[PDB]
C-alpha cells in the first residue's frame, strides 16, 4: 500500500520498475516500515537470562522486545531497534569477510 | 536398591550368605539385614 | 512477587521462636544457639511488640533486629565444656534450632 | 508486652559443639537416643576429636564378618576437626532471663574408620621443612594421652555463670 | 590553516572577509548569520568559507623554532 | 542446502549430516494407515509400555519382572504379543548377559532368571537395570524418528531419518516401487 | 607504580647463600624517580626530544637494601637498579596537569590522548585484551561426546585448568594435565573430606528431583575401586600423579596427595583441613548434574559477562615479577663465586657489583615492549602481537586505537561464534566500529561511559556478610540446599543466608553510603539457585 500511493517521476520507484538497482522491498523499507530483523533463520535469542535487552520484562515474547522493528529509515530507529538492526547487519557483514 | 546404612551412612550391597541365602550387608561396618527389597521407579 | 515471602514468612519464624521461648521455659536442662553480630557496641533484648514482630533494641542504643534461622539442625547437636586437658565432655545437651540477629540499616 | 533481658554473663571457660552427622532424628517419643558407653579421648594443637558409639551385639552383628577379617571390635570411632568462629553464643533461660555464653568453636563429627588402618598395617609383611598443610597432617597422632572420664552435671555449670551478677 | 583567497565553487575572493568578520564578532556583538550577511556575500556558497573554517595557524605559531 | 552440502557430495563421505528417506503409501486412509505404518518403524518403545522396572530377591533367585500393559498397544498399532517382547529381550544386545533364561506368565511379566571379583550378582543387577529401559521392542534399529507429511493434494507420505533403505523398502504397508 | 610496585618486592624481599647462613640482603623501600628532599627527578629527558634522538623515555627504579658483615654491622644505602619506561601523562611524566604554555614550551600537542609508550624513538601501545573469567565456573555442552566443565585457576606461580569431562553412562571423572589416567569423583571428593555416602547423594541431587538416578551410577563404582576412606581412597589419587619430584621421593604413601589437593594443584584455596574445597568440587558436580537432565542450563563462551579485560597494568606487573625473579637468581649465582674463593671475608663489592646485573632488567623491559613477545619461562602464556605501533593516520586514528580491544582466537578454522554482535554489550562495547577483513568481530572498541574496574581487597566483604546474617560453611548441615539462595563470594561458597531479597536490598543500601562501589556488586540467579557477590575486578561497568 506504499507503492500504490507513491507518485510517479521519482527516482527509486522508477529504478524498481526498471532494472539496475532497487526493488519494491527497498522502497517499502525506506518509506513504509522495516520489518522482522532475523538472525540464523529464527528471531533473535535471549542475550541475557530469559530476555534479550534489559529494557523489557522477563518472559516477554512481544514483537517490540524480540526483534521486530517498526520504524522506517526515514523516521528513525529506537535504540533497541538500532541494536536489533545492528546484529542482523553484522551477521551478513561477517559472512562476506 | 539405593539403601543406606543406619550406622555409618554408606552404600550396602547384595551378598550371598554361605552359598544359598541372600542378605543385604555392607563391608563398611558389621551390619546385615535379611529382608527382601524393592526397586520400583516410574 | 518476591516481596510477599519477605513479609509472610517473617510472621512464621517470629511465632516459631514464641512457641520455643516461653512455652518451654520452666526447667529443661537444655541449650540453644544465637548468632550475634561482631563489632559489638561497647543489655537490651527482644521486646515482643503488639503481636507483630520481634526486634531487639540492644544497649548502646543503636538498634539490631533479627529472629529466625534455617532447619539445618535436623542432625543431632549437643554442646559440651572443657578444662585444661584433664577433664572435659560434660554435656548439657539439645539445640532446638538457632536464631540469627541481623542489624537493620 | 515486656522483654526478656540478655547478659554476657561472664567468660572464663571454653565451650564446644558436637554437631553429629550420623543419627539425625527418630520418628517420635523423645528422639535421637544418645549413647552412654563412649568414654573417648582428645588431642590439642590439631584439635583432632574422637568420639565413640557402642555396637549392638544382639542384632545385626554379623559374627562372621566382625571377627573374620578385622579384629573383634566393639568401638566405632568418629572424628572431627574444629575451627574458630566469631559471634556464636550459647543460650539458656530461667523463666525471665536469657544468658549468652561465648561458645567460640564449632566442629562436625565424621566416622573415620580405624579398623581398616589396623588391618592394613598388619597385612604389609604378613626433611625439616614442609611449609604449610603438611606439618599439620604430619603432627596429628603424637600425644593422645587424654583418655577421658566422660562426666555430666548441670550443677557445676548453671551455678557458675549466675554468681557474677 | 589560513582562510583561502578564493572560494572553491565560483571563485569570489573571500580572503578579504576574515579580519572584518572577527571584528564584527567581538565588538558590535551580533550572531554569525546577520554579521556575515551585512559583510558582503548573499549566496550560501562563499558563506560556507567563513562559517566552517578552523584557524590552525594561531596554534601552529606557538611552536616557533626561530625564537625562544 | 548450501556450500556444506555440495562438499558433502563431492567428498563422498561415509556418514552424512541429516539424512532423510522419502517413502510412499498404498491406500488413501489417513489416521489408521498413518499410525500403523509409522508404528512399524521406530525403536526403543520400552520406556512407554512398562510403567516401571523393578528387581526383587526371593531367597535364592532374582526377579527383574516388567509390567507390560495392553492399553498403549491398543491406541497406536503395534502387531506384537508378549512373545515378541520376549524375542526382543532375547536379542536385546549382541553378547552382554542375554543368553540363559526368560519366562512368560499370564499377566505379562518377564523375569530374567540369573545364576552366579566376589558378589557379582548385585553388579549384574545394577548393570542390567541401567541397560534395560533403552532395549528395543519392535521397529527398525537404525532410524531415529518418522514424520508423515501432507502434499498439496489429499495424499499422505511418510519420511524417516535413517540409513537402511533395504529394511525400509522391505516393509509391509509401503510399496517398494519408488523411494 | 604506587601499589603493586611495592607488593612485588614484598614476596622476594630476602636472599640467601650456600656459603654461610649469616648472609642476607633485605629490601626496605622502592620508588620510581625519587631520592631526597628535592623535586621528583628534577630533570628527565623530555618526551619530544627522545622521539627524535631514537631514545627511550624512562625513570630509574631506586631500591634500598640492607648490607651486613660478620662484624654484625647494619646500615642502608640507596642504589639505582635500572630504568623503567614512563607512560605519557600519568603521575611520573612531566606532562601531568601542565599549562597550555607548558605544552608548547616542551614541544608537545595538548590534545593527544596519551597513554602510549615511546620506546626506542617509536610509539608503542599495549592493547586491552579480553579473556575468560578467572576463578569462576563455566559450563559448556556438546552433542557428540558429552558436557565438559572448566575452571581456570588464577594462581601466580602455575597455570592450571581443572577440567571435569564425562564420556559415557554418566561415568563422571574429572581430568587434569598433571594427573595420569583419571579417577571418578566419588573417590576424589571422598579424599577431600566428605566421607559418608548419605551426604554424597543429597548434596548433588536434592530431595525429590530426577537428579538422583543420574548421579547414582558413580556410587555404584565406589565399591569397584579404593573405597573406605583414606587408608585406600586418597592413596589411589596419590598413586596416579604426574610430576613425581624424585627429590624426597619416599613421600608417595600418604603425603603426595596432600600436596595435590592443596595450593600446589587444581585451585587457589588455602585450606589446611578441607571443608570448602570438599564442597567447591562437590558444588561443581551439581552444575553438571543439572545440565545432564536439562541441556538448556548451559553457559555460553561469547557472553560479555563471562569475560574479563586485562589492561596495561597487569602485563607490566607480570614482566617485572619475572625480571625481578631473574634479577635475584643471576645475582645470587654471581655473589657466591666471589664469597668462597679467598680466605678473608670481603667487606665491599657485594653492593658495588649490581650495576653489571642491572642491564638485563632494563634491556629486557624495553625489548618485550618494542618487540611484543611477552615470553615468561614459568608462566607459559607466550603471546605475540601484544604491543602495536601507534597509528598516526589522523587525529581520530590515534584516539580510536587507545580504545581498541584485541581478542585472541584458538584456531581460525571453525570459529563461527565470537564474531556476531552479542546483545549483552549494550552500552559496554561499540556496536558499530569493527574492522573489515580477517579481524571482523575479533577486534572491538569501548563506548564512552564505561569503566574497567580493579580488585580491591576481598577481605572486609567476607566479614561484612557474616554481620548481615549468613552462617559459616562449617556450621550448616550437608543436607541443606533446598533452602533459599546460596551466597557466592567470587565463586567461593559462603553459607546460604535465608531471605536473599532483604540481603540484596541491604547490601545495595550499604553500597550507596560507601563500600567503595567500583565493582563490589550483587545479583541473584534462580536457575543456579544462588546469589553472587563480585569483588575481583577486571571487568566493565
Ligand atoms: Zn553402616
Ligand atoms: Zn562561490
Amino acid at each position: 500500500v506504499c507503492i500504490n500511493e507513491l507518485d510517479n517521476w521519482n527516482a527509486p520507484l522508477i529504478m524498481a520498475t526498471c532494472g539496475s538497482k532497487g526493488s519494491t522491498l527497498n522502497v517499502s523499507q525506506m518509506v513504509a516500515v522495516v520489518g522482522q530483523q532475523i538472525i540464523s533463520g529464527n528471531r533473535v535469542p535471549d542475550g541475557f537470562q530469559d530476555r534479550s535487552l534489559p529494557h523489557f520484562p522477563k518472559n516477554s515474547k512481544t514483537p517490540q522486545s524480540k526483534g521486530f522493528v517498526r520504524n522506517s529509515f526515514f523516521s528513525g530507529l529506537s535504540p533497541p531497534e538500532f541494536l536489533f538492526h545492528a546484529i542482523s547487519g553484522r551477521e551478513g557483514l561477517v559472512d562476506t569477510a | 536398591m539405593l539403601s543406606f546404612c543406619p550406622s555409618c551412612n554408606n552404600m550396602l550391597l547384595i551378598t550371598s550368605g554361605d552359598s544359598g541365602v541372600y542378605t543385604l550387608a555392607c563391608r563398611s561396618c558389621p551390619y546385615e539385614f535379611p529382608i527382601e527389597g524393592i526397586e520400583i521407579y516410574d | 512477587k518476591e516481596a510477599a515471602a519477605e513479609l509472610e514468612l517473617l510472621n512464621a519464624d517470629h511465632q516459631h521462636i514464641l512457641r520455643k521461648l516461653k512455652k518451654m521455659n520452666n526447667k529443661p536442662e537444655r541449650f540453644m544457639v544465637f548468632q550475634l553480630p561482631t563489632r559489638l557496641p561497647a543489655v537490651g533484648s527482644i521486646r515482643v511488640h503488639k503481636s507483630g514482630k520481634l526486634s531487639v533494641k540492644i544497649g548502646n542504643v543503636v538498634m539490631d533486629i533479627g529472629k529466625g534461622a534455617e532447619t539445618t539442625f535436623l542432625q543431632d547437636v549437643i554442646a559440651l565444656s572443657i578444662a585444661d586437658d584433664a577433664s572435659s565432655a560434660e554435656l548439657l545437651g539439645r539445640v532446638d534450632g538457632k536464631i540469627v540477629v541481623t542489624p537493620q540499616i | 508486652i515486656e522483654e526478656f533481658p540478655l547478659k554476657i554473663s561472664g567468660e572464663e571457660e571454653s565451650l564446644h559443639v558436637f554437631q553429629y552427622a550420623n543419627r539425625p532424628r527418630l520418628v517420635g517419643r523423645k528422639p535421637a537416643e544418645h549413647p552412654f558407653i563412649s568414654a573417648a579421648r582428645y588431642k590439642p594443637k590439631s584439635h583432632l576429636w574422637e568420639i565413640d558409639i557402642p555396637l549392638d551385639e544382639q542384632a545385626f552383628y554379623n559374627k562372621d564378618k566382625a571377627e573374620s577379617e578385622w579384629n573383634g571390635v566393639n568401638v566405632q570411632t568418629l572424628k572431627g576437626v574444629g575451627v574458630e568462629n566469631n559471634g556464636q553464643y550459647a543460650a539458656f533461660v530461667k523463666d525471665m532471663q536469657v544468658y549468652l555464653v561465648p561458645i567460640e568453636r564449632v566442629a562436625q563429627l565424621k566416622p573415620f574408620f580405624k579398623y581398616i588402618d589396623d588391618a592394613n598395617v598388619t597385612r604389609k609383611q604378613e626433611q625439616n621443612r614442609l611449609t604449610g598443610s603438611l606439618l599439620a597432617h604430619k603432627v596429628a597422632d603424637e600425644e593422645a594421652n587424654i583418655e577421658l572420664t566422660w562426666a555430666e552435671g548441670t550443677f557445676e555449670q548453671f551455678k557458675d555463670t549466675i554468681v557474677k551478677e | 590553516m589560513i582562510v583561502p583567497v578564493r572560494c572553491f565553487s565560483c571563485g569570489k575572493v573571500v580572503g578579504d572577509k576574515w579580519e572584518s568578520y572577527l571584528n564584527l564578532l567581538q565588538e558590535d556583538e551580533l550572531d554569525e548569520g546577520t554579521a556575515l550577511s551585512r559583510l558582503g556575500l548573499k549566496r550560501y556558497c562563499c558563506r560556507r568559507m567563513i562559517l566552517t573554517h578552523v584557524d590552525l595557524i594561531e596554534k601552529f605559531l606557538r611552536y616557533n623554532p626561530l625564537e625562544k | 542446502l548450501g556450500v556444506p552440502r555440495i562438499k558433502e557430495i563431492i567428498n563422498a563421505s561415509k556418514v552424512i549430516s541429516t539424512p532423510i528417506i522419502n517413502a510412499v503409501l498404498v491406500n488413501d486412509n489417513d489416521e489408521r494407515a498413518a499410525r500403523v505404518v509409522k508404528g512399524r518403524v521406530e525403536k526403543t518403545l520400552l520406556s512407554d509400555v512398562a510403567f516401571y522396572v523393578q528387581d526383587v530377591y526371593k531367597d535364592n533367585l532374582s526377579f527383574i519382572q516388567v509390567r507390560i500393559d495392553l492399553g498403549t498397544i491398543d491406541k497406536l498399532q503395534l502387531e506384537l504379543t508378549i512373545e515378541d517382547i520376549a524375542v526382543a529381550i532375547t536379542r536385546a544386545s549382541k553378547l552382554k548377559i542375554q543368553a540363559s533364561d526368560v519366562n512368560i506368565i499370564g499377566k505379562d511379566r518377564i523375569a530374567i532368571n540369573v545364576f552366579p571379583s566376589e558378589n557379582d550378582v548385585f553388579y549384574r543387577m545394577q548393570q542390567l537395570r541401567r541397560a534395560l529401559p533403552d532395549v528395543v521392542v519392535k521397529g527398525l534399529p537404525d532410524i531415529s524418528r518418522a514424520v508423515i507429511n501432507i502434499r498439496d493434494d489429499g495424499k499422505r507420505e511418510l519420511l524417516v531419518e535413517g540409513y537402511g533403505l533395504r529394511d525400509v523398502m522391505c516393509t509391509d504397508g509401503v510399496i517398494g516401487s519408488r523411494t | 607504580v604506587d601499589t603493586d610496585l611495592k607488593k612485588i618486592i614484598k614476596a622476594n624481599q630476602l636472599i640467601l647463600s650456600d656459603v654461610d647462613p649469616e648472609f642476607y640482603l633485605k629490601y626496605v623501600d622502592i620508588r620510581v624517580g625519587k631520592k631526597s628532599s628535592s623535586s621528583t627527578k628534577d630533570y628527565l629527558t623530555p618526551p619530544h626530544e627522545c622521539r627524535l634522538r631514537d631514545m627511550t623515555y624512562s625513570a630509574p627504579i631506586y631500591v634500598d637494601i640492607e648490607y651486613t658483615r660478620g662484624r654484625n654491622i647494619i646500615m642502608h644505602k640507596d642504589v639505582e637498579i635500572g630504568r623503567m619506561p614512563i607512560m605519557l601523562r600519568s603521575n611520573k611524566c612531566i606532562l601531568y596537569d601542565a599549562d597550555e604554555s607548558k605544552m608548547a614550551k616542551l614541544n608537545e600537542c595538548p590534545l593527544d590522548p596519551g597513554g602510549y609508550f615511546i620506546v626506542n624513538g617509536t610509539e608503542k601501545v599495549i592493547l586491552v585484551q579480553e579473556q575468560l573469567s578467572k576463578n569462576r565456573i563455566i559450563v559448556e555442552a556438546d552433542e557428540k561426546k558429552g558436557i565438559v566443565q572448566a575452571s581456570v585457576t588464577s594462581s601466580t606461580h602455575e597455570r592450571k585448568s581443572k577440567t571435569y569431562v564425562i564420556t559415557k553412562n554418566g561415568k563422571i571423572y574429572l581430568k587434569h594435565n598433571s594427573i595420569a589416567e583419571e579417577i571418578p569423583i566419588a573417590i576424589v571428593l571422598k579424599a577431600c573430606g566428605i566421607l559418608s555416602d548419605l551426604e554424597i547423594m543429597q548434596l548433588v541431587c536434592g530431595n525429590d528431583s530426577s537428579y538422583q538416578d543420574i548421579f547414582a551410577v558413580n556410587l555404584e563404582e565406589s565399591s569397584k575401586l579404593d573405597i573406605y576412606t583414606q587408608q585406600q581412597a586418597l592413596e589411589y589419587i596419590g598413586a596416579k600423579v604426574k610430576t613425581m619430584r624424585r627429590q624426597k621421593l619416599t613421600i608417595l604413601q600418604e603425603g603426595i596427595e596432600a600436596i595435590a589437593t592443596t595450593v600446589i594443584a587444581h585451585l587457589t584455596v588455602e585450606a589446611l583441613d578441607f571443608r570448602e574445597k570438599a564442597l567447591y568440587i562437590a558444588m561443581m558436580t551439581r552444575r553438571v548434574v543439572m545440565a545432564m537432565y536439562n541441556p538448556k542450563m548451559i553457559d555460553d563462551r561469547d557472553y560479555v559477562g563471562n569475560k574479563r579485560l586485562e589492561l596495561a597494568g597487569q602485563l607490566i606487573s607480570l614482566l617485572f615479577e619475572d625480571l625481578f625473579k631473574k634479577f635475584n637468581n643471576d645475582f645470587k649465582l654471581s655473589i657466591d663465586k666471589v664469597l668462597k674463593k679467598p680466605n678473608r671475608a670481603m667487606e665491599y663489592d657485594a653492593l658495588l657489583s649490581i650495576n653489571v646485573h642491572s642491564n638485563n632488567i632494563t634491556s629486557g623491559l624495553n625489548r618485550a615492549i618494542s618487540t611484543g613477545n611477552w615470553s615468561l619461562k614459568r608462566f607459559k602464556m607466550e603471546r605475540a602481537g601484544v604491543t602495536h605501533v601507534l597509528s598516526r593516520l589522523s587525529y581520530i586514528s590515534a584516539l580510536g586505537m587507545m580504545t581498541r580491544i584485541s581478542s585472541q582466537f584458538e584456531k581460525s578454522r571453525k570459529v563461527s561464534g565470537p564474531r556476531a554482535l552479542q546483545p549483552s554489550q549494550f552500552g559496554m562495547l561499540c556496536t558499530a566500529d569493527t574492522p573489515e577483513g580477517e579481524a571482523c568481530g575479533l577486534v572491538k572498541n569501548l563506548a564512552l561511559m564505561t569503566h574497567i574496574t580493579t580488585d580491591d581487597e576481598e577481605e572486609p566483604i567476607k566479614k561484612l556478610c557474616y554481620v548481615l546474617g549468613v552462617e559459616d560453611i562449617t556450621l550448616i548441615d550437608s543436607a541443606s540446599l533446598h533452602l533459599n539462595y546460596g551466597v557466592y563470594l567470587n565463586g567461593t561458597l559462603i553459607g546460604s543466608i535465608r531471605f536473599p531479597t532483604k540481603f540484596v536490598t541491604q547490601f545495595r543500601h550499604l553500597r550507596r553510603t560507601g563500600k567503595v562501589s567500583e565493582f563490589i556488586s550483587i545479583y541473584s540467579n534462580s536457575h543456579q539457585m544462588a546469589v553472587h557477590i563480585a569483588t575481583d575486578g577486571g571487568r566493565i561497568c
